Parts: structure tokens; sequence; C-alpha cells
């Protein structure tokens, strides 16, 4: 032994919880989500008109 | 470390005459804690090292 | 002859405030003795070789 560290995290040096006064960090990457497969964009013809209802 | 998680979307048909309020998007997180320190150790005497015939 | 053998290892999590001691590693050996002498002998007479019709 011959050593009594304060653990730098205990409050009032009573009980457990040596990690009560610590905070988490930001790793630096956002995960987000995947992108589905869109196959029907092609396989059919796309036209365009300037005016009219149909 | 903390890893934020995102990813939402939604579309609808808008009827003219009303005000668009938007959509609700919320996030989540992942955290990874750091454990204690692993140790591997061994003590070898001196008389044994002197007597022995190989390293 | 003697062929020594070795190899042991361990790992642990350390409790703060204490002193590391070590993990005991012990060895062994395999010895190989030497047999006696092996022989294979023969004797040939002279008259037999003189009367024979082949070598």
């Amino acid at each position: 032994a011959n050593f009594t560290p304060s653990r730098l995290g205990l409050v009032n040096n009573t009980g457990t919880g040596v990690k009560d006064l610590f905070l988490k960090t930001f790793a630096g990457e956002v995960l987000s989500a995947f992108r589905k497969a869109t196959i029907f964009e092609d396989l059919h013809t796309v036209r365009t008109i300037s005016s009219g209802k149909s | 470390a903390q890893f934020p998680i995102v990813g939402l979307s939604s579309t609808s048909y808008h009827s003219p005459g009303t005000q668009l309020t938007g959509n609700a998007i919320k996030h989540a997180e992942a955290v990874i804690n750091i454990d204690d320190k692993l140790v591997s150790n061994v003590f070898i005497a001196d008389v044994d090292e002197a007597m022995n015939h190989y390293d």
C-alpha cells in the first residue's frame, strides 16, 4: 500500500462514485442513416411540358 | 466519447389555405466508456539467472 | 540431451494504491537417452567362394 490517492472524483471522500464529477467527450463523427436503392427512377420515360393541365 | 445519431424525413400533400408547421426530428447518442489499465508482470531473481544455461 | 520448454502468461486489472507482484512462470524439459550399439555381421568361408559359380 503506502499510498492513499484521492481519486480526484469522490465528493466529501465518502462512499463510492469516483466518477461522479466527470463528463463525456465528442468523438467527432455523426453516424446518420443508410440510403435505400432507387431503381425505378430509370426504366420509364420522363417528359416535360411548359403549360397545361394534362 | 459520444456519437450522435440522426436520420429522419417525411413528406405529405399540402392543402392551400393552412400554415405549414413542419415536421418533428429528434436525435439519439451512443457512448463508449474507458475501462481500467491492463497489466502483465513477472519477477525473475538473480541467482537463477546466474545458474541457468540459457537466456 | 535436454530440450527445455517454456511459456505461460496472464493479465489482470490493477487496483490503485497497491504494488505489482508478478505471475509465476515455470518450465519443463524433455530428455532423450541414447541406445546401445547396433550391429550386423557375417562370415564367409574360402572353399565356399572357390566352389561357387556366382559372386
